[PDB]
């Protein structure tokens, strides 16, 4: 299981986001990383490329990944999701329905 | 081709799956029995339209083309029909890479249910290897 934290937040603009991921519950060692995005009520999700603004941290001794989201605007808001990757950092959404990864429950992000 | 056990051991050590990222051979044996009862020709649908090809039952969702879908991601960059050969190469490679990221043998759900905490060393017993 991927738990992650927290399951929402509301920023205003300027300011960052955290959001925590762990793996637990894991005979494996932990692999790629991967995060999706949808826009509000959009309806659909997207991975969200590493670098700039998404500053990741991976912590693999305790299977936990951090992504940092800075300078958030108002089209921030939306739902996030962190999960596992596959076939050396592969990603997609679908992933998260699979036998091959696992994803965490979200986060909510309402940014001002 | 319908391997018996210790043929299928000594098949998969040869293809150099023993301790293979930390996994012993009897868990990649066990694995095999439990997906595919062996069976190199072995398919199985699934309710997504994809289906699961031969002795490890990789998925065409993800792992190989099978011609006929759209954008397929075929992560194994290999033909589904590879996978359907008494010759276990194609199926040990792609295992392999499958098994290099994610969430390692947990990938074989029929694993995680039949083997995982098991004595799968049992698998490999009286064996010539
Ligand atoms: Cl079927």
């Amino acid at each position: 299981r991927v738990d992650q934290t927290p399951r929402s937040v509301t920023k205003e603009t300027g300011e960052s986001l955290t959001i925590n991921c762990v793996l637990r519950d894991a005979s494996y060692a932990l692999g790629s990383t991967c995060w999706y995005r949808k826009k509000s009520g959009e309806g659909n999700e997207e991975s969200i490329s590493k670098g700039g603004r998404y500053v990741e941290t991976v912590n693999s001794g305790s299977k936990s990944f951090s992504l940092r989201i800075n300078d958030l605007t108002v089209e921030d808001g939306g739902t996030y999701r962190c999960g596992l990757g596959v076939a050396g950092g592969y990603c997609d959404y679908a992933l998260c329905s699979s036998r091959y990864a696992e994803c965490g429950d979200g986060t909510a992000v309402t940014v001002n | 081709k319908v391997f018996g056990r210790c043929e299928l051991a000594a098949a998969m050590k040869r293809h150099g799956l023993d301790n293979y990222r930390g996994y012993s051979l009897g868990n990649w044996v066990c694995a095999a029995k439990f997906e595919s009862n062996f069976n190199t020709q072995a398919t199985n649908r699934n309710t997504d339209g994809s289906t699961d090809y031969g002795i490890l039952q990789i998925n065409s969702r993800w792992w190989c083309n099978d011609g006929r879908t759209p954008g397929s991601r075929n992560l194994c960059n290999i033909p589904c029909s590879a996978l359907l050969s008494s010759d276990i190469t194609a199926s040990v490679n792609c295992a392999k890479k499958i098994v290099s990221d994610g969430n390692g043998m947990n990938a074989w759900v029929a694993w995680r249910n039949r083997c995982k905490g098991t004595d799968v060393q049992a698998w490999i017993r009286g064996c010539r290897l």
